[PDB]
RNA sequence: AAACUCCAUAUAUAUAAUUUUAAUUAUAUAUAAUUUUAUAUUAUUUAAUAUAAAGAAAGGAAUUAAGACAAAUCAUAAUGAUCCUUAUAAUAUGGGUAAUAGACGUGCUAUAAUAAAAUGAUAAUAAAAUUAUAUAAAAUAUAUUUAAUUAUAUUUAAUUAAUAAUAUAAAACAUUUUAAUUUUUAAUAUAUUUUUUUAUUAUAAAUAUGAAUUAUAAUCUGAAAUUCGAUUAUAUGAAA
């Protein structure tokens, strides 16, 4: 849910065991908001092939998780 | 499972069956089966009047909906074929194939477009 | 290739005349995360500093005792503890 | 609009009260478009067709007297026979 | 063009391109395969008119006016009084046809 | 091949209690032309030009043979042979098909005054087609001090349709404005060009073109808009 009524994205996570204990969240989500309620938690986001480590700070607090975990490789050209 | 693709045992549709063919109609009856659920729950989570915890349980809950109760998830094929492009809504056909009945006359008032 | 600046003549300060850099310095006050004052001597032109971030409020040094602030903002009706008990189940990972 | 706001207002309340539709003035998002949405579900079912209709297996049930061919699997039987034969069978699937 | 000099205008207008207007073309060919010897041909009236008018516009696009109508107006007054550089192009077209006299085959 | 065919046209008849009306219509059935006749002028009884009198009489569509190109399609579908059968078959979660040095087609928008923008409610003038997996009218609210416009929200009036809605068609035409342009403005006078004139003073290569690119805020659809959707607003204003 992008429109400020409605919103934010939620997902279910366990993050409550992240919290007690250092265990990264490995999320296949890429489309859940973050939140307040986790800025300092160890996620492993899903990248389409590899989990992609990230530790969110206080500036993400917007924006989504796949927004990090950049699917695609930087291109380059074989000058041949 | 072993015995069924799907965790719902449904019939196979009468006529030409197609893997691509019997996942979408699997997945429309069960949209079938679990329309007014979802849209209560819809509901029930785009209310400024309600509980906020309600309407994210409700919102939380809509998110583990399955596959197959997706509205959004279901694309109509064409039912002679089983092709997924150009299906036209007012005979369950793909283009070509409904070309190939609309000229031997199955389609009930479909000829020729001369103008 | 290498950028420099290119020094002109010396300047030839005889034996007994070098004099000691003493830099101009105001006294300033800084408040800590606490109300706690303290003088110190500083260069920059600013008599009055307060710290938000310092020791006195570090978790390190006392163990015994803005884009968060726009999501606060617009989504400051719905009010978001019990938000994350009801969003929080452990099963999937 | 000379004529006044709230009798107006007071006017398009009692019509609602009328007949059966809501009066919303503060004209906020109630959620009445979700569920007033006919639901389609039935129809987007009966796409695909009637999954009970009559198979070349029933044409044995209805009318054991008369000898059904049904041709297409035999063709289909007598090519597995023709592969069986020339060493294109196919192979005896795995079990574990 | 009326208004700057009262007298009919379309007659006016109808007389300058029959003046303007080249009565033959010195039309180019590429003759077998040899040199491209040029013939002297009629013009029917549109197309005299018609070449009249495409200087008559270049005329008028020359002078100073936003309105492009204004513009061809005082073109065409000019014209009626009697001053073009299209007078000058209309005469060196039949200087060239001139030059290639018996070009023109049947004669 | 032509012709019969369809669309469109002209005429006639039938039907429509002229509130489902548009009879200036719609739709069944006919008739009509691959037009006819005559006077002349050239070339040999005819054939082209011209003239005349008789007619509504003038188009478009479908149809594209035989062969060929081992042209295209095993990704509409089906079938031969061949290969896979705990995998080359089947399901879920995410990612990709949207990657970007150069290059190639098709388009769209542009580079301003024979051309762009504001406005135009006794609402200037159409056709064709869609609306039970819907079309959404009026009206209220916010963007926005009036209101209209445009965009959303609020809520569904009417109709599953010659009856209601999508939908007051748009160019047109008319007033206004328009930088480049000291080809204008504004201070004075001026006057039988007064939405204007004259005099004297001051007004000193991308805009009041274009809309790429980006920043932030909202909205829409959907369970979900990060990769990767569509609007609106406030800024941004490349190239050309
Ligand atoms: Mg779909
Ligand atoms: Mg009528
Ligand atoms: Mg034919
Ligand atoms: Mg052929
Ligand atoms: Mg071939
Ligand atoms: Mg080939
Ligand atoms: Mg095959
Ligand atoms: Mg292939
Ligand atoms: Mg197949
Ligand atoms: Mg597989
Ligand atoms: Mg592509
Ligand atoms: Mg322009
Ligand atoms: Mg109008
Ligand atoms: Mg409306
Ligand atoms: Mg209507
Ligand atoms: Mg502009
Ligand atoms: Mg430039």
């Amino acid at each position: 849910s992008r429109s400020v009524w409605k919103g934010p994205n939620i997902v279910p996570l366990p993050i409550r065991e992240a919290m007690t204990k250092g265990t990264p969240i490995r999320t296949n989500a890429r489309a859940a908001t973050i939140l307040p309620q986790f800025v300092g938690l160890k996620f492993q986001i899903h990248n389409g092939k590899e989990y992609v480590p990230i530790e969110i700070s206080e500036d993400m607090v917007g924006h989504k998780l796949g927004e990090f975990a950049p699917t695609r490789k930087r291109f380059s050209y074989t000058q041949t | 499972m072993g015995n069924f693709r799907f965790p719902i045992k449904t019939k196979l549709p009468p006529g030409f069956i197609n893997a691509r063919i019997l996942r979408d109609n699997f997945k429309r009856q069960q949209f079938k089966e679990n329309e007014i659920l979802v849209k209560s729950l819809k509901f029930i989570a785009r209310n400024m009047n309600l509980p906020t915890k309600l309407r994210l349980e409700a919102q939380l809950k809509l998110n583990a909906l399955p596959n197959y109760m997706r509205s959004t998830q279901i694309k109509n094929r064409c039912v002679d074929s089983g092709h997924a492009r150009f299906v036209l809504s007012d005979f369950r056909l793909c283009r070509y194939q409904f070309r190939e009945n609309a000229l031997k006359g199955n389609l009930p008032g479909v000829k020729k477009g001369i103008w | 290739t290498r950028i420099t600046l290119p020094r002109r003549p010396a300047k030839k300060i005889q034996l007994g005349k070098s004099r000691p850099a003493i830099y101009h310095q105001f006294n300033v006050k800084m408040e800590l995360s606490d109300g706690s004052v303290v003088i110190r001597r500083s260069q920059y032109p600013k008599g009055e500093i307060r710290l938000i971030q310092d020791q006195r409020n570090n978790p390190l040094w006392n163990p015994s005792r803005g884009s968060l602030d726009r999501f606060n903002k617009r989504y400051s009706s719905l009010f978001s503890t019990v938000e994350l008990s009801e969003e929080n189940k452990k099963k999937t990972q | 609009m000379n004529v006044p706001k709230a009798r107006l207002l007071k006017v398009a309340e009692l019509s609602a009260k009328i007949f059966d539709q809501n009066f919303n003035p503060s004209g906020i998002r109630t959620g009445s478009k979700i569920l007033n949405e006919r639901l389609k579900g039935p129809s987007v079912a009966s796409y695909y067709g009637n999954p009970d209709i009559l198979k070349f297996r029933h044409l044995k049930t209805l009318y054991p007297d008369i000898e059904f061919v049904d041709l297409e699997e035999q063709y289909r039987l007598s090519m597995v026979e023709a592969k069986k034969r020339r060493g294109k069978g196919a192979p005896k699937k795995m079990k574990k | 063009v009326y208004c700057q000099t009262r007298q009919d205008p379309i007659q006016a207008l109808e007389k300058s391109l029959d003046e303007l207007a080249p009565l033959m073309m010195t039309k180019t060919f590429n003759t077998g395969v040899a040199k491209a010897s040029v013939i002297p041909v009629p013009l029917n009236k549109r197309q005299r008119n018609r070449i009249a008018w495409n200087w008559i516009v270049q005329s008028a696009n020359q002078r100073v006016s936003s309105d492009f109508a204004v513009r061809l107006g005082e073109e065409l007054t000019a014209i009626a009084k009697g001053t073009s550089s299209a007078f000058e192009k209309r005469d060196q077209i039949h200087k060239t046809a001139i030059a290639h006299r018996a070009y023109i085959q049947l004669k």
